[PDB]
């Protein structure tokens, strides 16, 4: 009552749908229940009760009832999206956002997951591998316990073994190295 | 020439500010101009440009020159809204003097700072900057001077907000002190007072501009900035979410918003998190992540202070600031970083009726010489102070450790809390078993044994829980619903404290 | 000591100082000669900026009496963290040897004049001119210039005059300092 | 020439003002000066003279001149006592520029309105003066949105 | 209490007092109930109670007793005294 709020009268959401490699042109309106929206010329309506906290969410597009999933959202547009069983990444950006962002530069850092270093000082416990060993992800690898606590370390890449750096009775500090992954 | 001309002149020139080639070089280096930004971070249509027409009035060293007379001087200045909701910004735009600030680039801001405070809106600032305008020389002291001052006065009054989109420094480097929330963008921000080149020509060590103020530095080791974002785009995108947990002023409640999640069901993954064993870590962001509405959770400083979980969700609506431990690095356990990070959070949201939610597992405090020297007690007082003083609903859960003076530090009960629950997990003791029953059966014989009863009857929850320091002990399912009836009920709480000038925090 | 330079430790025991004495409406006179912060990777990581705003957070919420005298230095952003005029003060004097500018006169004069010739010429030109409490006193930031040894007799007058003072805020639940 | 004795040579000419045929032509006329009124209204002694150094920062319309640029911008402000009472005082020089207002004239009345509204002591303005100083334009129109 | 008042240390009351058509050169010091005075270089000592309210003031001026009555006084210095019989205008 303080302070009113008045709600943006916004009639159609002009978006930049990225998938895979093609960027594709949605335009899309509410009529309350039900979204018409033209996907590159082709008109759909979604029409669904749009319960956003539900893991299932039932929707009907043109009379073709689908259930979908969302896994995940940001708010940077990505969405993690369950269609059919399959996990589609898709990457929403408003038409302004998707026009600027054209701006930003392309820079690629490099993915490390197979370089497993200590989180937190103290001595090693346990190895559960050694050379050659297979692993999978989340696999615990090492353990290092300080401070009463046992600090288990997993692995964030699938793949096997290729050297054990510390071994079990070792004593190591934070960053140090101990296993490396193929 | 008519005035509606030489108007449409300068209307033509403010747009583009420091000039196209300018404008140009500013995509080149991967940044969006000022004005680009605003229109990103405001509903589409929302925002009103003020005093798009003033220009400096500094004459000496060739300012007068109509090469200079740039409209806007260097900031776009106006109000809009977010969602609906009414705010405040400011822009500094780096292409006009290198985004210097000026007497009149000050007075600007601080317009835009008075009416704010006037009506209770919050004000979310772009700084970009180069530092104090040489030019003008002691004009732009004087700017700085009425810009903090302005941003003391607004603090616990309307929310604050600052966003570095680029470099920082001289004075222009402690507004962001002064605000409540500080932001970066990787790679292409930086904090601090003097470059690289004053401390090779000081002292003779060896810096480069990343290392000395960059983005990491802050967000991972000084502990200055909250968070910082991978670009620009994404940058004004995770904020306009921010934004939407803050109420406008601290004379409202905590904002409410419509919820699809319903309060009473119950979350069944929480009963096998804590492990009986006391050596084995557990994630304590997976309780937080299954109890909040729609698993949604913006955390504060991912990178620094491990140790201790903060940051905003909302439950039932409502949102709600949740602090608690991270057992997984260094067991758990409070230190200078921690406490740090922890008093603060835990202030803003008092400030601003925000509820305060705890999840304790604290062994203790960490020991040693690198946080004795360093003041560990004088820091340590930070956090307890700032639950001891708060007035807001407080709702504890304690999931598996409380020992020693940290269960106090930790938001108990008997700093004026509302509700404490205990898991089945739950141990609160002065110390563990073992020390404990050393101490006191100290040169005694059959300890080991004595030991053993002790444990038995004192290595649960019960002897606090039946002398009223826990209010009941919780299935863990059920814990989202106790606290979300707890919270719709203690909204409405009032309480009175004596009168002070000021608080005396203790530094 | 370190050139009279801020640093995290002096700025964490000024603002306690600083707040304690306004809580209990004790006057506070500050003497200023400071020339900047505390260069280096030392500071920087260690939160220069998150600490250095506690002191200048201090003073400015101040609202009992604030008499400054700078007797030599005041350089940059750290004439405003130590109790300048513009926030809030009383009354703010400088002696002969004050020297108020946002840096000295090598910085200034080498960035104004960056890449022309005869820079050292422009240099006496702007010492004459700029180096000396003057500018800064034109323009409201001084109220006056007295000789040093009358400082106690001006200091006495205004905390005789000062302790009626009263003055409003905006209400707020609390204070937030930056920490 | 070392700082002191430019200080000194500024003291000197704020206490002149207008300069010493201005003031003669003031006498003549039966009118006192600006600062002999703050003396004959004030305790003996208790006056202390605030911002004495200010000058007008206005560059245009050749008021960068040497020949413009006169210490205390035509307003002698500070305060005193009368029978031992806190009061605030301003007196206008009419001496420089004719008493006209500029922005820095008004920027020093309104310290001293704050400072009294502040503490709580009256103030006693002596007003002579020929109006806005045309020379800023509209900065003296501020100037005087401020005061009131 | 709030704005404490500071009485000013005036040792010396340096007047200039005109008569009919002359200018004297008085100094005057407070001793208590007794001024000192100094009329162009004589010496003499006023003692009196001073009350300021009744229309007869004695006064003692050097063993002389007076009595004197004022009728009048103005800010900018006038006073009407009446001394033995006759009204004197001082300024
Ligand atoms: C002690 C104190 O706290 S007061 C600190 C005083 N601060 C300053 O005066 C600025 C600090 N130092 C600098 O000038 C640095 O160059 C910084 C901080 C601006 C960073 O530099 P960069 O981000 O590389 O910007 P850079 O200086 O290259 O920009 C160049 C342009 O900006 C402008 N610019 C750069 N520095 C300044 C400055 N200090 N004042 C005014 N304009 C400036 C110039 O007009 C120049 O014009 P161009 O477009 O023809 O090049
Ligand atoms: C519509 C409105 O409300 S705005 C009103 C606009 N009116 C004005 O500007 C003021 C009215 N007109 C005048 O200027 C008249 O001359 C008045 C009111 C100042 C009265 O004039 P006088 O009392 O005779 O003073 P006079 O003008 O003779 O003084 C002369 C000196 O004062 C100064 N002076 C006089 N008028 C002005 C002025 N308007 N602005 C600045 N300086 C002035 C001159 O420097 C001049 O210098 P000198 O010493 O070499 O002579
Ligand atoms: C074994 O050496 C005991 C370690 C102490 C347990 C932890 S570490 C820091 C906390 N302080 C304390 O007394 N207990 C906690
Ligand atoms: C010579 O190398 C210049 C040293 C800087 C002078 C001092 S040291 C720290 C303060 N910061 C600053 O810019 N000036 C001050």
């Amino acid at each position: 009552s303080r302070m009113p709020v008045i709600k943006p009268d916004i009639a159609n959401w002009e978006l930049s749908v990225k998938l895979h490699d093609k960027v594709h042109t949605v335009v899309a309106s509410n009529n309350g229940s039900v979204f018409s929206v033209e996907v590159d010329g082709s008109k759909l309506n979604v029409t669904s009760t749009w319960n956003l906290a539900s893991p299932l969410l039932s929707v009907s597009v043109d009379g073709t009832q689908r259930t979908v999933q969302c896994l995940s959202r940001e708010a940077g547009g990505n969405m993690s999206i369950q269609f059919l069983g399959t996990v589609y990444k898709v990457n929403i950006l408003t038409r302004l956002a998707a026009e600027l962002n054209k701006f930003m530069l392309e820079k690629v850092t490099e993915d490390t997951s197979s370089v497993l270093r200590s989180p937190m000082p103290g001595v090693v416990v346990a190895v559960s591998v050694k050379p050659g060993d297979a692993v999978a992800e989340g696999q615990e690898i090492c353990v290092i316990e300080a401070m009463k606590m046992q600090n288990s370390m997993t692995a964030g890449k699938t793949g096997t073994v290729k050297s054990v750096h510390c071994q079990a009775g070792d004593t190591v500090g934070e960053g140090d190295l101990l296993v490396e992954l193929e | 020439t008519s005035v509606n001309e030489r108007i449409e002149n300068k209307r033509r020139t403010a747009l583009l500010g420091g000039g196209q080639r300018r404008i140009d070089a500013q995509h080149k280096r991967g940044k969006l101009t000022a004005r680009e930004r605003i229109s990103l971070l405001l509903d589409p249509g929302s925002f009103v440009e003020s005093d798009m027409f003033v220009e400096h009035r500094c004459a000496d060293f060739g300012m007068a020159a109509d090469k200079n007379k740039f409209p806007g001087d260097s900031v776009v200045t106006g109000r809009g809204r977010i969602n609906g909701r009414l705010v405040y910004v400011f822009s500094q735009d780096f292409t006009v003097f290198g985004g210097s600030l000026s007497g009149a680039h000050a007075q600007k801001i601080c317009k835009i700072m008075d009416q704010a405070i006037t009506v209770g809106a919050p004000v979310i600032g772009l700084n970009d900057s180069g530092g104090a305008r040489i030019q003008e020389g002691v004009e732009s002291l004087a700017g700085y001077a009425d810009i903090f001052l302005r941003n003391v006065t607004a603090s616990g009054v309307i929310p604050q907000i600052s966003l570095i989109m680029g470099p920082c420094a001289g004075g222009a480097v402690y507004s962001p002190a002064l605000t409540d929330f500080t932001f970066m963008v990787k790679d292409t921000s930086y904090l601090f007072i003097t470059g690289p080149d004053v401390v090779k020509s000081v002292t003779n060590e060896d810096v480069t501009q990343e290392e000395l103020g960059g983005a990491k530095t802050h967000t991972t080791m000084s502990g200055v900035a909250h968070r910082a974002f991978e670009n620009d785009v994404d940058a004004l995108c995770n904020l306009r979410d921010f934004f939407n947990y803050l109420p406008l002023s601290s004379q409202d409640p905590a904002p409410v918003r419509e919820c699809h999640d319903p309060s009473d069901r119950l979350v069944p993954e929480l009963d096998t998190i804590v492990p009986l064993e006391s050596t084995k870590a557990y994630n304590m962001v997976d309780i937080i992540h299954s109890v909040v509405d729609e698993r949604e959770f913006f955390e504060i400083m991912p990178n620094y202070a491990k140790n201790i979980i903060v940051g905003f969700a909302r439950m039932n609506g409502r949102t709600v600031g949740i602090v608690g431990n991270q057992p997984k690095v260094a067991s758990g356990c409070l230190d200078i970083n921690s406490s740090v990070k922890g008093a603060r959070f835990v202030r803003f949201c008092d400030a601003f009726n925000i509820p305060l939610i705890t999840f304790v597992d604290v062994p203790g405090f960490l020991p040693g010489t690198a946080q004795e020297y360093g003041g560990i007690i004088r820091h340590g007082a930070k956090l307890l102070y700032a639950f001891a003083e708060a007035t807001v609903p407080k709702v504890t859960v304690i999931t598996r450790k409380a020992y020693g003076g940290a269960y106090d530090v930790m938001s108990s009960k008997h700093l004026c809390g509302d509700t404490n629950y205990a898991w089945p997990t739950a141990e609160i003791a002065v110390m563990g078993a073992k020390g404990a029953v050393e101490i006191i059966f100290k040169g005694h014989e059959n300890v080991e044994a004595a030991q053993a009863e002790y444990i038995e009857k004192f290595a649960n929850p019960f002897p606090a829980a039946v002398r009223g320091f826990v209010d009941d002990i919780i299935q863990p399912s059920s814990t989202r619903a106790r606290i979300c009836c707890d919270l719709d009920v203690l909204a409405s709480k009032k309480v009175q404290r004596p009168w002070r000038k000021h608080a005396n925090i203790p530094l």
